[PDB]
RNA sequence: GGGAUGACCCCAGGCGGUAGGGGAGCGUUCCCGAUGCCGAUGAAGGCCGACCCGCGAGGGCGGCUGGAGGUAAGGGAAGUG
RNA sequence: GGUGGAGCCUGGGAGUGAGGGCGCGAGCGAUAACGUCCGCGUCCGAGCGCGGGAACAACCGAGACCGCCAGCUAAGGCCCC
RNA sequence: CCGUGAGGGAAAGGUGAAAAGAACCCCGGGAGGGGAGUGAAAUAGAGCCUGAAACCGUGGGCUUACAAGCAGUCACGGCCCCGCAAGGGGUUGUGGCGUGCCUAUUGAAGCAUGAGCCGGCGACUCACGGUCGUGGGCGAGCUUAAGCCGUUGAGGCGGAGG
């Protein structure tokens, strides 16, 4: 072995979700969180366990 | 009241606007005793 | 003399010479083709039927191309969908020899 | 926008004034303003089960010495540290300076002969580590050390 | 590390403006104006490429039935007399011989009226 | 053979000293020196001096010929405004802006 | 395979004498001369097709009761600008003008449908310009 | 299915799409790789290009500019479009 | 019978909780509303992509993977535009 | 600089290895330029590295004064250019087709929001818990924390605890 071919399984980093760049892309302007209120909000909700 | 534009004037509707700015050049007579030039009907910058 | 002759689900009129590019069809470059026994003489009365039956024309394989590439693009208002793809359409080109 | 250092003031009455509407210029949306949610301060350590290390240590070894780039040496006489004297044992040795070599072994003198070399990392036994071994194209103990590692694995 | 933006976004923008080279005024000079021309311009090639197929054929049509009406009858009869005869060749398409090979497009007249 | 006088920073207005420079283009510099000084324009005064900078130019430098002389070429770029604050009614304040230009006689063989 | 496009070609003529054909069923016929669309090198873009000359214009005929019924309007810009020309009277005033307003609107709109009609001659009972060729109906 | 246990060939199907879910990738800054490698016979950046590769995001290549840097394969982390 | 982007079970992530036109069944209205409220269906929503209806989200036709200067159709059309 | 005052609070870095920072001459009142000179380079000339875009200008090719429009697109033709050529690049006469982008809405070209244009800044993070998944380690077990030793980009120890 050497540092060259070291690197992980083909699991195991994934490495995630960005979110508000661009269209298509998926997730981009609204972010997922999709159209108005108090859930798309900055705080969003109240904690919904209870 | 208080008009005003309600689109930028394009570069060519602008220039197409200018199409009548140019100057013409001054109107000159050679004078009839010194060498140089004259507008006419005015009294020659050199003997006058 | 010409020919109308049918590939790829078209026609075509070949004389003898005739260099054309025409939907790319299963041959090695050089091979020779013998194109379907198609549907006009230039020398007229020979028409008939689907085909006339016998008769043909040959033209080598002179190679395989990729056309020039067309963007093919899609967009809808308001709704923030753009899609862009290239696309290039796969040809072979031919020289006409002989019509038999 | 909290730490900047400019004040807390409304920049503008916020209706009326024909402009957009702010706060303190402390806001991220100004030129000059803070950040959002870049670096602070972080600790990047985590704690790896040490049986991971124990086996990846064992394992990094194993790897060299599968290899045939293992050797273990006795006693050097490449020592009493000039960089030339090791220079002189290492060729005896087979290194040529070929390949890259890391050197363990608690020989303070044998160290800091082979210190300057390029082609040298060199450890005491106590700190042999697995990215030292990887870096490194051969590996070379001494029977010190050798023992030690084996000592500290199992 | 910070990432700024750097070079990215002027090349993104001179793409853009490369593809709007032509366009009137500040559709091709401006990224915006260029980019929103664009997207009409890229759903009309789409919508005039399938549409080119039958720009095409309306003239062809136009073409064969002028011929034949100087033989003397329609266009509508002509493709029925040919789908009888079995000379689905014409392939509107050619109406090539229609102008170029008179006498060969008169023999396809000739086998269309037997029926 | 060319020769060149560039008046750079000259305190005007582009559009307006173009407007003259407009007047002598293509022009034998005989007739150019004579357009200029009967032209009624602050920008007369400007492109006289650019003019006659560049057919100076062309006989102790280049070699020229006043004789021969005409403007091959002419323009004026527009070089750096000074902008200024104007006071107006209401507190407002807007900022005029004193423009600048760079006027080039391009000069050649007849 | 491209599809054949005409170079430049001579303009042909035609003499039609109108008198007795009705007038839209004239009109129609005339229309398609001036595309051209006989012609089986037609082409869309181009202005290949006959020029026209018509003769015995004011005796075209009309069906129904049109001639006291059917009027043309013709608004000025101004206010009340709207004028109401009824048939007979064009006839009697600006015979032709009747057939020439049949064919304008039955040639494409644009640059080109209006350089066609200008390759449209009417002229009131007989004769006209006779150095040209000028076949029949 | 082919029996290459395939990374590919053949056959048959599906492939409008906002909220939204899922999946693969492109690029940017930084790290290891690096006491290395590219570089004045010219780094980065800029301006062109009708050429090549890529579905695409992009990557090449040539010319011009520029005049001191740049950074492979493979992986790591983010003030990443 | 039906192998279907069917079904059921456990679990991760959602978004939605302003609907609208049309048809048919009612109520409210005046056997008014591009009215309003339910039911069953549909389409627009998201198919303001395509053909027809002059033009026109939801009426008729039809579910747009890419390419073709090939063929057959749908609705609607075939005097000229 | 703004505010009576507490107080608010900016912009603004880069010639060149070296000033060798352009003597002298020419136009000019100066400014500026033009030669000369320096320099590897002077569109490195001090309003100085690179020098993008909006913006302005000179010159050249095609084009346009009986046509009408989200400015394009598809076709054919003219002219100009590159080429061996079926080739391609530019431009646009005529013909077909064609209701800007974003936002918000049941529904927008919409006579509903937002944007003069360009460049740069600009918004899903981090910690600690949790709960799923996934990659590995050990498995009736798993695992250390604070510390301590060592190292100076070396790791080990530590069993309280959970
Ligand atoms: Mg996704
Ligand atoms: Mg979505
Ligand atoms: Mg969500
Ligand atoms: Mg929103
Ligand atoms: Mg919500
Ligand atoms: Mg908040
Ligand atoms: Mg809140
Ligand atoms: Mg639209
Ligand atoms: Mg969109
Ligand atoms: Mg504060
Ligand atoms: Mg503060
Ligand atoms: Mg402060
Ligand atoms: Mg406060
Ligand atoms: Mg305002
Ligand atoms: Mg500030
Ligand atoms: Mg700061
Ligand atoms: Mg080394
Ligand atoms: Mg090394
Ligand atoms: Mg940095
Ligand atoms: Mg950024
Ligand atoms: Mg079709
Ligand atoms: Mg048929
Ligand atoms: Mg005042
Ligand atoms: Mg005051
Ligand atoms: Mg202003
Ligand atoms: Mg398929
Ligand atoms: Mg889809
Ligand atoms: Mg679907
Ligand atoms: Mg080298
Ligand atoms: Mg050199
Ligand atoms: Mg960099
Ligand atoms: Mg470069
Ligand atoms: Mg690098
Ligand atoms: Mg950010
Ligand atoms: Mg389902
Ligand atoms: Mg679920
Ligand atoms: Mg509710
Ligand atoms: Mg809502
Ligand atoms: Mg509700
Ligand atoms: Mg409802
Ligand atoms: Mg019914
Ligand atoms: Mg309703
Ligand atoms: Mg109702
Ligand atoms: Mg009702
Ligand atoms: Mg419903
Ligand atoms: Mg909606
Ligand atoms: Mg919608
Ligand atoms: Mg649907
Ligand atoms: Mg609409
Ligand atoms: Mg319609
Ligand atoms: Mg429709
Ligand atoms: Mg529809
Ligand atoms: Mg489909
Ligand atoms: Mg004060
Ligand atoms: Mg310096
Ligand atoms: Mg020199
Ligand atoms: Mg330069
Ligand atoms: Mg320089
Ligand atoms: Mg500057
Ligand atoms: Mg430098
Ligand atoms: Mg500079
Ligand atoms: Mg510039
Ligand atoms: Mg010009
Ligand atoms: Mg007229
Ligand atoms: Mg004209
Ligand atoms: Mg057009
Ligand atoms: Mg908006
Ligand atoms: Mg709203
Ligand atoms: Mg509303
Ligand atoms: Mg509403
Ligand atoms: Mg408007
Ligand atoms: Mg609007
Ligand atoms: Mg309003
Ligand atoms: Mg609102
Ligand atoms: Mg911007
Ligand atoms: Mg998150
Ligand atoms: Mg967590
Ligand atoms: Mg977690
Ligand atoms: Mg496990
Ligand atoms: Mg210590």
């Amino acid at each position: 072995m050497k540092l060259s071919d070291l690197r992980p399984n083909p699991g195991a980093n994934k490495r995630r979700k960005r979110v508000g760049r661009g269209p298509g892309s998926g997730h981009g302007k609204t972010a997922t969180r999709g159209h108005k209120g108090q859930k798309s909000r900055s705080g969003g909700l109240k904690d919904p366990r209870r | 009241k208080h008009p005003v534009p309600k689109k930028k004037t394009s570069k060519a509707r602008r220039d197409a606007r200018r199409s009548h700015h140019a100057l013409t050049p001054p109107t000159l007579v050679p004078c009839p005793e010194c060498k140089a030039m004259k507008p006419p009907h005015t009294v020659c910058p050199e003997c006058g | 003399m010409f020919a109308i002759v049918k590939t790829g689900g078209k026609q075509y009129r070949v004389e003898p010479g005739l260099k054309l590019r025409v939907e790319k069809l299963d041959a090695e470059p050089g091979a020779t083709v013998e194109l379907p026994v198609l549907l006009l003489g230039g020398e007229k009365t020979v028409v008939g039927t689907p085909v006339v039956e016998g008769a043909s024309v040959v033209a080598e394989v002179l190679g395989h191309g990729r056309g020039k590439k067309i963007l093919v693009s899609k967009f809808k208002a308001k709704v923030q969908y753009r899609r862009k793809k290239g696309h290039r359409q796969p040809y072979t080109e031919l020289l006409i020899k002989e019509i038999r | 926008r909290g730490e900047v250092a400019y004040s807390g003031r409304k920049i503008w009455p916020q209706k009326h004034t024909g402009r957009a509407r702010h706060g303190d210029i402390g806001a991220p949306i100004f030129v000059g303003g803070g950040v959002v949610f870049g670096p602070k301060p972080r600790d990047y350590s985590y704690t790896l089960p040490k049986k991971v290390r124990k086996k990846g240590l064992a394992m990094a070894v194993a790897d060299r010495a599968r290899e045939g780039k293992l050797l273990l040496v006795e006693a050097f006489a490449g020592v009493n540290g000039k960089t030339k004297e090791f220079l002189a044992w290492a060729k005896e040795a087979g290194l040529d300076g070929s390949e890259s070599v890391l050197l363990v072994t608690g020989n303070e003198l044998v160290r800091r002969a082979a210190r300057n070399l390029p082609w040298v990392v060199t450890l005491a036994p106590e700190g042999l580590n697995v990215y030292d071994i990887v870096r490194t194209e051969r590996l070379v103990m001494d029977l010190d050390a050798w023992e030690v590692f084996q000592n500290r694995i199992g | 590390p910070r990432a700024k933006t750097g070079v990215v976004r002027r090349r993104k923008h001179k793409k853009i403006l490369k593809l709007a080279k032509g366009y009137w005024g500040l559709r091709s000079k401006s990224f915006r104006k260029a980019r929103e021309t664009l997207f009409a311009a890229g759903n009309y090639a789409y919508a005039h490429r399938k549409r080119r197929k039958r720009d095409f054929r309306r003239l062809w049509i136009v073409r064969i039935n002028a011929a034949c009406r100087q033989h003397g009858l329609n266009y509508s009869t002509f493709i029925h007399g040919l789908k009888k005869a079995g000379i689905e060749v014409d392939r509107k398409n050619l109406a090539d011989l229609a102008v170029r090979e008179p006498q060969v497009f008169a023999e396809l007249v000739e086998r269309a009226k037997a029926a | 053979m060319e020769a060149k006088a560039i008046a750079r920073y000259v305190r005007i207005s582009p559009r307006k000293v173009r407007l003259v420079v407009d007047l002598i283009r293509g022009k034998s510099l005989e007739e150019a020196r004579n357009i200029l000084r009967y032209t009624n324009k602050r920008g007369a005064y400007f492109v006289a001096k650019v003019l006659e900078s560049a057919a100076a130019n062309a006989v102790n430098n280049h070699d020229m010929l006043e004789d021969r002389l005409y403007v091959k070429a002419a323009y004026v770029d527009e070089g750096p405004a000074l902008k200024r604050v104007l006071p107006r009614a209401r507190g407002r304040a807007d900022i005029i802006k004193k423009r600048t230009s760079h006027i080039t006689v391009i000069l050649g063989e007849k | 395979m491209k599809t054949y496009v005409p170079k430049q070609v001579e303009p042909r003529w035609v003499l039609i004498d109108a008198e007795g054909k009705t007038l839209g069923r004239l009109a129609t016929k005339i229309a398609t001369l001036l595309r051209g669309k006989h012609r089986p090198d037609w082409t869309p873009n181009v202005a290949m097709g006959d020029f026209v000359v018509v003769v015995n214009a004011d005796k075209i005929r009309v069906t129904g009761k049109k001639l006291e019924q059917k009027i043309y309007t013709r608004y000025s810009g101004y206010p009340g600008g709207l004028k109401k020309i009824p048939l007979e009277k064009m006839l009697a005033t600006h015979p032709e003008r009747v057939l020439e307003h049949a064919v304008k609107g039955m040639l494409p709109k644009g640059p080109l449908g209006r350089r066609l009609f200008k390759r449209l001659k009417v002229y009131a009972g007989p004769d006209h310009p006779h150095q040209a060729q000028r076949p029949e109906k």
